[PDB]
């Protein structure tokens, strides 16, 4: 899977 | 009603009057073939 | 999903795919019924035999998806939970009925093209299509065979099994809560759900109002497309009342 953008980690 | 409107109407498809490639297969079974 | 085919953009807006964040992988199917709330497969959340118990925290909602691991960038949609919950009943030490979830979003998604919303059904949509012969769809991201991936978003038409068949081809004990399809040894044609569809809409539309109900949700099956087997989903309707009981208390 590629990688999602970290803003969307909480 | 039971499902907000506007639910189950496809904007790609069923808003602009469009099939899908297997979506009769399914209205074609809704009686007695299969 | 075994022996279906590549679904064409935006064929289903309501595909939900359950995204794990560490690590980062795929966890289940769902689908959209509002805004607000994405339905899927209790299972996909807590199953104790294998020590799965999730949280709000550790999942991810990604919506408006087609390719499997590519971030669709401008057209996908990441949403946080807020609050999970488990239908009361639900039965993981026995045979998984009642095998159902709802999920509350921590924002109001966007509509779009290859966002939108499905349909429940009400007693006289589920009465019209619900029947034996009648073809639905599935959809999912799932294996391809029993024991590679698809790259993009799979789909096939499975027509529901007359309840006595489904009875008579497992030893798990069957409820009204579910509901079995596939076809049969000497239909010709097959396809079947399979490891990573759980969760999952199985659809039909309306030959009277035009519109895509969900009628079932894929929940479980013994092996995936064998002859003789059939796949078994969560009968929506029937756990219709639990749904709107949750929708309109929290
Ligand atoms: N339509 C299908 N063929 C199909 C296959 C697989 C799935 C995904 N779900 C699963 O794999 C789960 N397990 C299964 O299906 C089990 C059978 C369950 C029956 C109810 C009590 C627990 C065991 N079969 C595994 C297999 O023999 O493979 C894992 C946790 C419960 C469901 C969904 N649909």
């Amino acid at each position: 899977y590629e990688p999602i953008p970290e803003e969307f980690a909480q | 009603g039971s499902g907000e409107a506007d639910c189950g109407l496809r904007p790609l498809f069923e808003k602009k009057s469009l099939e899908d490639k297997t979506e009769r297969e399914l209205l074609e079974s809704y009686i007695d073939g299969r | 999903i075994v022996e279906g085919s590549d679904a064409e953009i935006g064929m289903s807006p309501w595909q939900v795919m359950l995204f794990r964040k560490s690590p980062q992988e795929l966890l289940c199917g769902a689908s959209l019924i509002s805004d607000r709330w994405v339905l899927t497969a209790a299972h996909c959340l807590l199953y104790p035999p294998w020590d799965k118990n999730f949280t709000e925290n550790d999942l991810l909602v990604r919506i408006g998806k087609h390719s499997r691991t590519r971030y669709e960038r401008n057209i996908e949609k990441i949403s946080m939970l807020e609050k999970i919950y488990i239908h009361p009943r639900y039965n993981w030490r026995e045979n998984l009925d009642r095998d159902i979830a709802l999920m509350k979003l921590k924002k109001p998604v966007a509509f779009s093209d290859y966002i939108h919303p499905v349909c429940l059904p009400d007693r006289e949509t589920a009465a019209s299509l619900l029947q034996a012969g009648y073809k639905g769809r599935v959809t999912g991201w799932g294996n391809l065979k029993e024991t590679g991936q698809p790259s993009v978003l799979q789909v096939v038409n499975l027509p529901i099994v007359e309840r006595p068949v489904c009875k008579d081809s497992t030893r798990i004990r069957i409820t009204d809560n579910m509901f079995c399809a596939g076809y049969k040894p000497d239909e010709g044609k097959r396809g079947d759900a399979c490891e990573g569809d759980s969760g999952g809409p199985f659809v039909m539309k309306s030959p009277f109002n035009n519109r895509w109900y969900q009628m079932g949700i894929v929940s479980w099956g013994e092996g995936c497309d064998r002859d003789g087997k059939y796949g078994f989903y969560t009968h929506v309707f029937r756990l219709k009342k639990w749904i709107q009981k949750v929708i309109d208390q929290f």
